[PDB]
C-alpha cells in the first residue's frame, strides 16, 4: 500500500513491477536531465548584457536538436517495448480467477474446479478494527497462492470499473460484455491493496481491492471452506 | 438544343464586382488585387505607392524568400527608405 | 447603436473583445470549480457529498476551462483580434458567420449550467464514457444537456475554423506568401485545421451516445452488440487533437512574445517553427489510443501507440530550442509578458516530459487513471496554455484597450500565480506514482500530506485570480493612454495605433513582389 | 458612426471608475459565485 | 478505365445531355423495372424474442413509448411479438 | 484423455487481452458436442474438456444468461 | 418570366442608409420582428423550463 | 512602451478600496455557502 | 471608402437569432425526450428556418443585387464550402467507423456473426440498387445543368436542374418507403442503430441538398445567375456530389458488404 509522504512507486511485489521501477528510474533520469538543461539554458540566455540581434542561421543547429532527441527517444523506447512484450509473453498459469466490477464493490469467481464466488466490499470507517486502513480494507479478501502464475480475468456487470493493484503493476479495465485478461505473480506472501480506477459513480472512491497471498496449501483449504 | 436567356456579367454585374471587372479590362487595379512589381528602388527610381490618402502602410520583403516582412507608414512627401534594406518608396496620392 | 454594435457585430475586433470577456467570465467559473475540487480534497474525509456531486464539479471544471475559457480566449479572442491585423486584412472572410460562432457560446454555457442544476448533474468525467453516462446509470436530462452543450460549442468552433482557414488562405496581401505570415497566424491556421477534422468525429460519437440514451440504439451497449470501447475511440480521436488545439495558439503567442521582448525582429528558425507546428498537428491525429492503454488492446497496437506518441517530442523540442535561440543575444526586456513566456518554456517542457513518461504503455498501466496524469496535463494546461494566455493578455492589452497595465502589479500577479500553480500540481506527481486514483472525493490516509499541500497551492492561485481582476480594474480606472510602441516594423498589429480604429486596412498595405 | 478610441471600443462604460468597479464586481463575482450556489442547490435537493 | 463509351472532343452541355438521356435515365428505368417486379411481400419470419433486438432501455418519446418511429405492424414485432 | 486439469491452457487462437471469444467458443463447443452426443446415444463425457475450459473462463452470469436463453429459445449462437 | 434583376439592383442600392436585412421594405421589418420575438420569447420560455426542471416534482 | 500619465490617477487609498472590494466580491458569497454547508447537508 | 475587394457586411441580427434557434432546438429536444413536450422544439425549428431564410436572402441581396461578390470574395466562398464539405465527410466518417467496428467484430450477443442472428437485410439489388442509379443519374443531370448555365442556355439549365431535383425527391420517397417496409428497426441492436442513423443522416443531407438545388432553381427562374457567376449553383452541385459519394460508400459498406 502507499505510506505517508511517499514520493515514488510502491515497492515491487512482482518481477514485472521490478522491471517497471528500473525503467522508470532510467526515464526519470532523462526527464530530470532535459528539464534541468532547459532551465539552465534559459538562465544562461538571460544573464548577459552582450547582444546579437541580427539574423541567425538555423540549419546547422536544428540537426543537433532533432537527432539528439531522436536518439534519446530510441533509448527510452527500447527498454519500454522490451517490458511491454515481456508483460505479454506466454506464461501458463496454474489458476484462473475472475473478478466482476459492480456499483460499488467487486465480486470474485474461482471456477476452475468448484463454483466458488463471493462479494468484496469496503469496510466502513466506523467498523474498522484497530490498526486497519481507512478506505482500503474489505470484508472478503482475494486469497491467492504466492509464487504462482495466476490468470486474472476482469469484467463488469454494470458500468466501467478498473481493477488495479499498484504493487503488482496491474491495472485492467472492467468492461461489460468484455473479458480482459492479465497475469499476476507475487514473489511474496502478504496483503496487497488497490482501488477502483475508472470513474463509476457515487462510491467510485470506496470499492477497493485486497489480495491476500499465502502458500498454496493454505489457499486450497481456504478455497474449500469458501464453498 | 442550344439557345440563350442567361445574362452575362457584362450585362448584369453591378456594384464593386462591376467596378473590378471594368477596371481589369482597362488594365487597371484600383482595388489592389495584384501585387505591384518593384522598381530598382533607388532614390532616382523609387517604388511608387498609390494611395487615396496621404499615408499608406508599406510592407517590404527585403530579399526574396525572407519570411520577415518590414512594415512602416509611407507619408506624402520625400521618398522614404525601408528601415531594413534602404529600398526607396514614394507615395503617389490621388 | 449599442445593440447594433455588440449584438449584431460584423467586426473582427469587437467580436474578439466579446470572446475575451466571455472567456474571462468562464475562467472565474472554472476557478471556482477548481477550488471546490481542492476544498473537498484538502483534508481527508468527505466535505460536499459522495462522488456524484464531486464528479459533477470535476466534469464541469474541465468543460468550462477547455471549451469556455481556453478555446474562446485563444482562438475567438486573440485570433479574431490579431489575425486580420497581422495580415493587413480588413476583417475576417465571413464577418457575419463569425458573430454566430461567438453567440453560440452563451447558449452552450447555459446548457452546461442547466445540466448541473437538473437531476443530480452529469457526474461522468469530461470524457462522458458510457455506460456511466448512459440512460440507466445517468437517467434524466443532465447528460443530454451536456451533449447538447458540446454540440453547440462544436458548431461554434467548426464554423470558426472555416472562417480562420479561409481568411488566412485568401486574404493576405497578394505578394505575401504563406511563408511570410507570422507564426501566430500559422498557429491559428493549423489549430483550425485540427478543429475542422476532429470536432465532427466528436459530434458523431456524442450523437451516438444521445441516440443510445433516447432512441434505443445500442452503439455502445453490448446487449445490442455495441461496445463501450467504440465510444472511447471516437472520443479520443477528437480528444488528442483537442489538446494540440489547446496549446498551438499558445505556441504562436509565445513565439511573438519571446521575439518581441528579446528585442528581435524575428523568431529563430522560422521555417523550422512552421514545420514543427505542422508536424505536431499531423502526429496529433495518429496517437489517440494512448488514452486507452488499460482497456485491453493487443500488444502490437500498444507498441505502435507508444512509439508514435513519443515522436511528437522531436518537433516540439525544435520549438523549445528555437525559443531559447530567440532569447540568445537578445536585449532582454523583463516585462510581465516575458515572465509568463519564460515560465511557459520551462513548465510546458516539464509537462511535455511527463507526457513522454505516460506514452510508455508499460509504465502507463500503473500511471493511468492516477494523479500522475493530472500532474502531466495541468503542467501543460495550467502552466502552459494559461501562461501563454496571461502573457498574451498582458502584452496585447494596451493594443486592445489603448491603456497600460501597471507593470509592477502585473509582475506581482505572475509571482503569486507561479508559486500557486507549482504548489498545486508538483506534489500530484508523488500522489500519482504512489497510486492515488483520479476522480476520487476522498483518499486513503497515506495520501494526506500531498493533498493538503496541493489544496493550499490552489488557494494561492485563487489569490492571483482575484488580484488579476483588480489589476484590470486599475488600468481602466487610471486611464494611462499608450503613446509609442517599439518594434512596429515587425509587429504589424500595432501599426494602426492603440486601440486601432474600428475599420483598419480600408486601404490595404502595399507589398511589392520584386 | 461608432465611437472610437480608448474606453469607447468596449461594451461597458469606463467613464466612472467606481461604477466600473461595481460592474466588474458583479461580472466576475457572479461567475465565481455560480458553482458555489449550484452546489448548494444540489445539496438542498437531497 | 475508359468505361466503354467514347466521345469528348469537347465535354459540353450537349454531351452531358446525351449522357443524361442516353445512359443515366435508361439505367434508372431499368432498375425501376427490376425493383418493381421483385416487390411483393416476403413471408415475415417466426417471431423470436431475441434479447439483442427490439431494444427498450427508455420509452420512445412518441406514441405509447413502445413503437418505433416508422413502425410497420406487418413486419415489425413489438418486444412481445407481432401486434393485432 | 487423462485429467490433471488445473486451469484452461493458453490457446493460440485467443492470444490477446480480450478473452471474450475464448469463453464464447468453448461454451458453444461444449453445448454443440453435448447435443451431438445425447442424440446418437453416446457420452457427454467426450465433451468434458470444453466444459472445463468454459467453466474456468466464463463469468458465472454469462453462462447463466446463455443457459436461460437456450432454454427460452432465444440463444443467438448456432448449436 | 422576364429578367427584373435590374430593378432589384436599383432597390437594394438606393442610398437610404438601411442595412441589407431591412432594405427590401416594410415586409423585412415585420419578418425581423417576428423572428426576434420568437427567439427572445422562446429563450425566456427555455429559462422558465430550466427553472421548472431544476427542482424535484413529486 | 511609453504612455501618458494617468488621465484619472488612482491613488493608493483608491487602489486599496478597489482591491478590497474585488477580493470581497469573490470571498463573501463563496464563504457564505461554505460556512452554511453543514446546514445544507443536514437539511 | 475601401480600396480592397473584400466585403464589409452590414451589422446583422441573424447570427444571434441563429444561435438562439440552436438553444431552442437543443433545449427543445431535451424537453421532448424528458418532459414529454414539443413546444420549445417547434419554436426552435421555426426560428431556425426563419434565420436561414433571411440570412441567405441577404447573401443574395449582397451579391446579385448589390455587387459585393468580387472574384476575391467568391474565392473565399469556394474555400468556405470546400471546408464545410470536409467537416461533413468527417462527421460521416464517425458513423462508418461505428459500422465497421461493430460488423467486423460481432459480439456474442449478436450470435457472434454479421448480420446478427434474427436480422434479415434488405436485398441490395432491389430498391437500394435503384436508389444508387437514381443518385448517380442525378450527378449526370446536374453536370448537364452546369454546362448549360456556362453556355448561356436558360431552358436546358432549368430542364436539367429540374430533372436533378426530381431524382433527389425520388430517392427520398424510395428511402421513406424502404424505411416503412424494413422488417428491422433502429431498436434492432447495433445493426438497426448503424443502418438507420447512418442512412438517416444521409437522407437528411439529401433533403438539405435537394432544398439547396430548389433554391437554385427559383434563382435561375429569376435570372440571378450569369453564365460566369453562379457560385450558389456551384456550391449546391458540390454538395450534391458529396451526397452522391456518401451514398455510394453506404451502399457498398452497409447494404452490400454488410448484408
Ligand atoms: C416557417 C419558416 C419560414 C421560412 C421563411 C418564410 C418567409 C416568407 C416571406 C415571403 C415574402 C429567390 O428565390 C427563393 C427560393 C426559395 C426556395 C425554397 C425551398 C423550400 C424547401 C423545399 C423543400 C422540399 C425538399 C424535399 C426533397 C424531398 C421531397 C420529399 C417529398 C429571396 O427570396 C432569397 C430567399 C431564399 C434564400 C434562402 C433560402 C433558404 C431556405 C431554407 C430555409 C428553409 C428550410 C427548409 C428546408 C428543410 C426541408 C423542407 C419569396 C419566397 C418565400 C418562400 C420561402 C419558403 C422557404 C422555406
Ligand atoms: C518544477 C524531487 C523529489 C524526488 O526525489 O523525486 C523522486 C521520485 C521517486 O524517487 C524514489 O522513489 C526515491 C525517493 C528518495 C527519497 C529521499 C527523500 C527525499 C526528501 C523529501 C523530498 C520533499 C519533496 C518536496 C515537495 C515539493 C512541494 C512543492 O519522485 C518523482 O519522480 C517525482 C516526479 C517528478 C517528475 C517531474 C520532473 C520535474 C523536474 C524539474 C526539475 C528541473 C530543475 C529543478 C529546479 C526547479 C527550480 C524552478
Ligand atoms: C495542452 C494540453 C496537452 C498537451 C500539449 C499534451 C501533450 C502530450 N501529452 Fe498529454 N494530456 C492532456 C493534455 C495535453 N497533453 C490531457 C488533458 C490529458 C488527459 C485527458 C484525460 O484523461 O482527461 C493528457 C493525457 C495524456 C496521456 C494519457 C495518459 C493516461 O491517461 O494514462 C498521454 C500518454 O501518452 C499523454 C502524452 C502526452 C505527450 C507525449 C505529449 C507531448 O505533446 C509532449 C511533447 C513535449 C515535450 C517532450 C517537451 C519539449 C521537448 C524537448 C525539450 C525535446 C527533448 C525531449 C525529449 C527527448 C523527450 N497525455
Ligand atoms: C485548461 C484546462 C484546465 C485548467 C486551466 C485547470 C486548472 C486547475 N485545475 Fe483542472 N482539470 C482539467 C482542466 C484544467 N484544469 C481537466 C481537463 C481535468 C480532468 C477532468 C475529468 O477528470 O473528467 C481537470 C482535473 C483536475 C483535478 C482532478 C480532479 C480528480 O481527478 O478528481 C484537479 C484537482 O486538483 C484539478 C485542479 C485544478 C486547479 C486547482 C486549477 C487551477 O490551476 C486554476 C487556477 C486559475 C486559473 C488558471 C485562472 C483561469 C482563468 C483565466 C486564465 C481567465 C483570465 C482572464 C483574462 C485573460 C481576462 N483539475
Ligand atoms: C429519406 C427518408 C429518411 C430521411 C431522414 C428522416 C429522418 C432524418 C432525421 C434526422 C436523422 C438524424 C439522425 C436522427 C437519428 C435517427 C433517425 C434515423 C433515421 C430514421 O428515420 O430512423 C427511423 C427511426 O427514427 C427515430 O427513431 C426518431 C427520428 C426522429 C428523432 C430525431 C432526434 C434528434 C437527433 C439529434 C440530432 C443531433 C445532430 C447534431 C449534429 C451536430 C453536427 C456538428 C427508423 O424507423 P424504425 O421505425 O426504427 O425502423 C423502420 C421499421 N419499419
Ligand atoms: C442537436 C441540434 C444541434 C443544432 C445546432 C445548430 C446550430 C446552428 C444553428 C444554425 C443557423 C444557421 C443560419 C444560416 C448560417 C449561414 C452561414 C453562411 O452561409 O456563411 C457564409 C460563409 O460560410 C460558408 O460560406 C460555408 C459554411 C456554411 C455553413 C452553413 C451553416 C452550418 C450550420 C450547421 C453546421 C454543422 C456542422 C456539421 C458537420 C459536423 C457567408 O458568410 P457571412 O459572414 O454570412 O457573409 C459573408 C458575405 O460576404 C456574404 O455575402
Ligand atoms: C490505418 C487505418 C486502417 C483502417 C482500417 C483497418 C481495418 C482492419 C480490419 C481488417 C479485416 C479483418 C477489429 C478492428 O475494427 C475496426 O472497426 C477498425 C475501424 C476503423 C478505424 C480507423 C481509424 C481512422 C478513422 C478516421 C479516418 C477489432
Ligand atoms: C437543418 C435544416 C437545413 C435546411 C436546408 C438548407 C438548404 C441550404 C440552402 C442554401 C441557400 C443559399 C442561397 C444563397 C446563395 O447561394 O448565395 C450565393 C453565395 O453562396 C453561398 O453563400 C453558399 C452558402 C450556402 C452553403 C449551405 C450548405 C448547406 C448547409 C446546411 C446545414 C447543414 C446541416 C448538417 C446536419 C448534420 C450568392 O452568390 P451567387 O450564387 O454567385 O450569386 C451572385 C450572382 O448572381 C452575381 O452574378
Ligand atoms: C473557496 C472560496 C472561499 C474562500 C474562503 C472565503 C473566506 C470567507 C470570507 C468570509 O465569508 C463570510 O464569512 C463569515 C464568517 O466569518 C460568514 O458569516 C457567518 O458567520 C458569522 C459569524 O459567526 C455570522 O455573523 C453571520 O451571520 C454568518 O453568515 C459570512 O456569511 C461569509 O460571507
Ligand atoms: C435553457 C436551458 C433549458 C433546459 C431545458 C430542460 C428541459 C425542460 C422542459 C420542461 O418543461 C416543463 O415540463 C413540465 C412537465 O411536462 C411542465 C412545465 O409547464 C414545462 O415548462
Ligand atoms: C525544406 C524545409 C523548408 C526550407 C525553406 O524552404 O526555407 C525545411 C524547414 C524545416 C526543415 C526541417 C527541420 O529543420 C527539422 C529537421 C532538421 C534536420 O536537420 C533535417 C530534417 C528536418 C526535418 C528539416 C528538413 C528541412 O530542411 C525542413 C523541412
Ligand atoms: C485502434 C484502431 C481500431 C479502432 C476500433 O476498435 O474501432 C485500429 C484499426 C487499424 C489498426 C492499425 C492497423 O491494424 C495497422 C497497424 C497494425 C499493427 O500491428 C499495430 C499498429 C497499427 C497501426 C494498428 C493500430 C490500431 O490497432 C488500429 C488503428
Ligand atoms: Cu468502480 Cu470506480
Ligand atoms: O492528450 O495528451
Ligand atoms: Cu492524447
Ligand atoms: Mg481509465
Ligand atoms: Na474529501
Ligand atoms: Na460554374
Ligand atoms: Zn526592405
Amino acid at each position: 500500500m502507499a505510506y505517508p509522504m511517499q514520493l515514488g512507486f510502491q515497492d515491487a511485489t512482482s518481477p514485472i513491477m521490478e522491471e517497471l521501477l528500473h525503467f522508470h528510474d532510467h526515464t526519470l533520469m532523462i526527464v530530470f536531465l532535459i528539464s534541468s538543461l532547459v532551465l539552465y539554458i534559459i538562465s544562461l540566455m538571460l544573464t548577459t548584457k552582450l547582444t546579437h540581434t541580427s539574423t541567425m542561421d538555423a540549419q546547422e543547429v536544428e540537426t543537433i536538436w532533432t537527432i539528439l532527441p531522436a536518439i534519446i527517444l530510441i533509448l527510452i523506447a527500447l527498454p519500454s517495448l522490451r517490458i511491454l512484450y515481456m508483460m505479454d509473453e506466454i506464461n501458463n498459469p496454474s489458476l484462473t480467477v475472475k473478478t466482476m466490477g459492480h456499483q460499488w464493490y467487486w465480486s470474485y469467481e474461482y471456477t476452475d474446479y468448484e463454483d466458488l464466488s463471493f462479494d468484496s466490499y469496503m469496510i466502513p470507517t466506523s467498523e474498522l478494527k484497530p490498526g486497519e486502513l481507512r478506505l482500503l480494507e474489505v470484508d472478503n479478501r482475494v486469497v491467492l497462492p504466492m509464487e504462482m502464475t495466476i490468470r486474472m480475468l476482469v469484467s463488469s456487470e454494470d458500468v466501467l470499473h478498473s481493477w488495479a493493484v499498484p504493487s503488482l503493476g496491474l491495472k485492467t479495465d472492467a468492461i461489460p460484455g468484455r473479458l480482459n485478461q492479465t497475469t499476476l505473480m507475487s514473489s511474496r506472501p502478504g496483503l496487497y491493496y488497490g482501488q477502483c480506477s475508472e470513474i463509476c459513480g457515487s462510491n467510485h472512491s470506496f470499492m477497493p481491492i485486497v489480495l491476500e497471498l499465502v502458500p498454496l496449501k493454505y489457499f486450497e483449504k481456504w478455497s474449500a471452506s469458501m464453498l | 438544343a442550344s439557345g440563350g436567356g442567361v445574362p452575362t456579367d457584362e450585362e448584369q454585374a453591378t456594384g464593386l464586382e462591376r467596378e473590378v471587372m471594368l477596371a481589369a479590362r482597362k488594365g487597371q487595379d484600383p482595388y489592389n488585387i495584384l501585387a505591384p512589381k518593384a522598381t530598382s528602388g533607388t532614390k532616382e527610381d523609387p517604388n511608387l505607392v498609390p494611395s487615396i490618402t496621404n499615408k499608406r502602410i508599406v510592407g517590404c520583403i527585403c530579399e526574396e524568400d525572407n519570411s520577415t516582412v518590414i512594415w512602416f507608414w509611407l507619408h506624402k512627401g520625400e521618398a522614404q527608405r525601408c528601415p531594413s534594406c534602404g529600398t526607396h518608396y514614394k507615395l503617389v496620392p490621388h | 447603436m449599442f445593440i447594433n454594435r455588440w449584438l449584431f457585430s460584423t467586426n473582427h475586433k469587437d467580436i474578439g473583445t466579446l470572446y475575451l470577456l466571455f472567456g474571462a467570465w468562464a475562467g472565474m467559473v472554472g476557478t471556482a470549480l477548481s477550488l471546490l475540487i481542492r476544498a473537498e480534497l484538502g483534508q481527508p474525509g468527505t466535505l460536499l457529498g459522495d462522488d456524484q456531486i464531486y464528479n459533477v464539479v470535476v466534469t464541469a471544471h474541465a468543460f468550462v476551462m477547455i471549451f469556455f475559457m481556453v478555446m474562446p480566449i485563444m482562438i475567438g479572442g486573440f485570433g479574431n483580434w490579431l489575425v486580420p491585423l497581422m495580415i493587413g486584412a480588413p476583417d475576417m472572410a465571413f464577418p457575419r458567420m463569425n458573430n454566430m460562432s461567438f453567440w453560440l457560446l452563451p447558449p452552450s454555457f447555459l446548457l452546461l449550467l442547466a445540466s448541473s442544476m437538473v437531476e443530480a448533474g452529469a457526474g461522468t468525467g469530461w470524457t462522458v464514457y458510457p455506460p456511466l453516462a448512459g440512460n440507466l446509470a445517468h437517467a434524466g436530462a443532465s447528460v443530454d444537456l451536456t451533449i447538447f452543450s458540446l454540440h453547440l460549442a462544436g458548431v461554434s468552433s467548426i464554423l470558426g475554423a472555416i472562417n480562420f482557414i479561409t481568411t488566412i488562405i485568401n486574404m493576405k496581401p497578394p505578394a505575401m506568401s504563406q511563408y511570410q505570415t507570422p507564426l501566430f497566424v500559422w498557429s491559428v491556421m493549423i489549430t483550425a485545421v485540427l478543429l475542422l477534422l476532429s470536432l465532427p468525429v466528436l459530434a458523431a460519437g456524442i450523437t451516438m451516445l444521445l441516440t443510445d440514451r433516447n432512441l434505443n440504439t445500442t452503439f455502445f451497449d453490448p446487449a445490442g452488440g455495441g461496445d463501450p470501447i467504440l465510444y472511447q475511440h471516437l472520443f479520443w480521436f477528437f480528444g488528442h487533437p483537442e489538446v494540440y488545439i489547446l496549446i498551438l495558439p499558445g505556441f504562436g503567442m509565445i513565439s511573438h512574445i519571446v521575439t518581441y521582448y528579446s528585442g528581435k525582429k524575428e523568431p529563430f528558425g522560422y521555417m523550422g517553427m512552421v514545420w514543427a507546428m505542422m508536424s505536431i498537428g499531423f502526429l496529433g491525429f495518429i496517437v489517440w489510443a494512448h488514452h486507452m492503454f488499460t482497456v485491453g488492446m493487443d500488444v502490437d497496437t500498444r507498441a505502435y501507440f507508444t512509439s508514435a506518441t513519443m515522436i511528437i517530442a522531436i518537433p516540439t523540442g525544435v520549438k523549445v530550442f528555437s525559443w531559447l535561440a530567440t532569447l540568445h543575444g537578445g536585449n532582454i526586456k523583463w516585462s510581465p509578458a516575458m515572465m509568463w513566456a519564460l515560465g511557459f518554456i520551462f513548465l510546458f517542457t516539464v509537462g511535455g516530459l511527463t507526457g513522454i513518461v505516460l506514452a510508455n504503455s508499460s509504465l502507463d498501466i500503473v500511471l493511468h487513471d492516477t494523479y500522475y496524469v493530472v500532474a502531466h496535463f495541468h503542467y501543460v494546461l495550467s502552466m502552459g496554455a494559461v501562461f501563454a494566455i496571461m502573457g498574451g493578455f498582458v502584452h496585447w492589452f494596451p493594443l486592445f484597450s489603448g491603456y497600460t497595465l501597471n507593470d509592477t502589479w502585473a509582475k506581482i500577479h505572475f509571482a503569486i500565480m507561479f508559486v500557486g500553480v507549482n504548489m498545486t500540481f508538483f506534489p500530484q506527481h508523488f500522489l500519482g506514482l504512489s497510486g492515488m486514483p483520479r476522480r476520487y472525493s476522498d483518499y486513503p490516509d497515506a495520501y494526506t500530506m500531498w493533498n493538503t499541500i496541493s489544496s493550499m497551492g490552489s488557494f494561492i492561485s485563487l489569490t492571483a485570480v482575484m488580484l488579476m481582476v483588480f489589476i484590470i480594474w486599475e488600468a481602466f480606472a487610471s486611464k494611462r493612454e499608450v503613446l509609442t510602441v517599439d518594434l512596429t516594423t515587425t509587429n504589424l498589429e500595432w501599426l494602426n495605433g492603440c486601440p486601432p480604429p474600428y475599420h483598419t486596412f480600408e486601404e490595404p498595405t502595399y507589398v511589392n513582389l520584386k | 458612426h461608432y465611437e472610437e478610441g480608448p474606453g469607447k471600443n468596449i461594451p461597458f462604460s469606463v467613464e466612472n471608475k467606481w461604477r466600473l468597479l461595481a460592474m466588474m464586481t458583479l461580472f466576475f463575482g457572479s461567475g465565481f459565485a455560480a458553482p458555489f450556489f449550484i452546489v448548494r442547490h444540489q445539496l438542498l435537493k437531497k | 478505365a475508359s468505361a466503354a463509351k467514347g466521345d469528348h472532343g469537347g465535354t459540353g452541355a450537349r454531351t452531358w445531355r446525351f449522357l443524361t438521356f442516353g445512359l443515366a435515365l435508361p439505367s434508372v428505368a431499368l432498375c425501376t423495372l427490376n425493383s418493381w417486379l421483385h416487390s411483393g411481400h416476403r413471408e415475415r419470419p417466426a417471431f423470436i424474442p431475441y434479447h439483442h433486438l427490439r431494444i427498450r432501455t427508455k420509452p420512445f418519446s412518441w406514441g405509447d413509448g413502445n413503437h418505433t418511429f416508422f413502425h410497420n405492424p406487418r413486419v415489425n414485432p413489438l418486444p412481445t411479438g407481432y401486434e393485432k | 484423455k487423462i485429467k490433471n486439469y488445473q486451469t484452461a491452457p493458453f490457446d493460440s487462437r485467443f492470444p490477446n487481452q480480450n478473452q471474450t471469444r475464448n469463453c464464447w467458443q468453448n461454451y458453444l463447443d461444449f453445448h454443440r458436442c453435448e447435443k451431438a452426443m445425447t442424440a446418437k446415444g453416446g457420452d457427454v463425457s467426450v465433451c468434458e474438456w470444453y466444459r472445463r475450459v468454459y467453466k474456468s473462463l466464463c463469468p458465472i452470469s454469462w453462462v447463466s444468461t446463455w443457459d436461460d436463453r437456450r432454454a427460452e429459445g432465444t440463444f443467438p449462437g448456432k448449436i | 418570366f422576364e429578367n427584373r434583376v435590374a430593378e432589384k439592383q436599383k432597390l437594394f442600392q438606393e442610398d437610404n442608409g438601411l442595412p441589407v436585412h431591412l432594405k427590401g421594405g416594410a415586409t423585412d421589418n415585420i419578418l425581423y420582428r417576428v423572428t426576434m420575438t420568437l427567439c427572445l420569447g422562446g429563450t425566456l420560455y427555455s429559462l422558465y423550463c430550466l427553472g421548472w426542471a431544476s427542482f424535484p416534482h413529486k | 512602451i511609453t504612455a501618458k500619465p494617468a488621465k484619472t490617477p488612482t491613488s493608493p487609498k483608491e487602489q486599496a478600496i478597489g482591491l478590497s472590494v474585488t477580493f470581497l466580491s469573490f470571498l463573501l458569497p463563496a464563504g457564505w455557502v461554505l460556512y452554511h454547508l453543514d446546514n445544507y447537508k443536514k437539511s | 471608402h475601401q480600396t480592397h475587394a473584400y466585403h464589409m457586411v452590414n451589422p446583422s441580427p441573424w447570427p444571434l437569432t441563429g444561435a438562439l434557434s440552436a438553444l431552442l432546438m437543443t433545449s427543445g429536444l431535451t424537453m421532448w425526450f424528458h418532459f414529454n413536450s414539443m413546444t420549445l422544439l417547434m419554436i426552435g425549428l421555426t426560428t431556425n428556418m426563419l434565420t436561414m431564410y433571411q440570412w441567405w436572402r441577404d447573401v443574395i441581396r449582397e451579391s446579385t443585387f448589390q455587387g459585393h461578390h468580387t472574384p476575391a470574395v467568391q474565392k473565399g466562398l469556394r474555400y468556405g464550402m470546400i471546408l464545410f464539405i470536409i467537416s461533413e465527410v468527417l462527421f460521416f466518417t464517425g458513423f462508418f467507423w461505428a459500422f465497421y467496428h461493430s460488423s467486423l467484430a460481432p459480439t456474442p450477443e449478436l450470435g457472434g456473426c454479421w448480420p446478427p442472428t434474427g436480422i434479415h437485410p434488405l436485398n441490395p439489388l432491389e430498391v437500394p440498387l435503384l436508389n444508387t442509379s437514381v443518385l448517380l443519374a442525378s450527378g449526370v443531370s446536374i453536370t448537364w445543368a452546369h454546362h448549360s448555365l456556362m453556355e448561356g442556355d436558360r431552358k436546358h439549365m432549368l430542364q436539367a436542374l429540374f430533372i436533378t431535383i426530381t431524382l433527389g425527391v425520388y430517392f427520398t420517397l424510395l428511402q421513406a418507403s424502404e424505411y416503412y417496409e424494413a422488417p428491422f428497426t433502429i431498436s434492432d441492436g447495433v445493426y438497426g442503430s448503424t443502418f438507420f442513423v447512418a442512412t438517416g443522416f444521409h437522407g437528411l443531407h439529401v433533403i438539405i441538398g435537394s432544398t439547396f438545388l430548389i433554391v437554385c432553381f427559383f434563382r435561375q427562374l429569376k435570372f440571378h445567375f450569369t453564365s460566369n457567376h453562379h457560385f450558389g449553383f456551384e456550391a449546391a452541385a458540390w454538395y450534391w456530389h458529396f451526397v452522391d459519394v456518401v451514398w455510394l460508400f453506404l451502399y457498398v459498406s452497409i447494404y452490400w458488404w454488410g448484408s
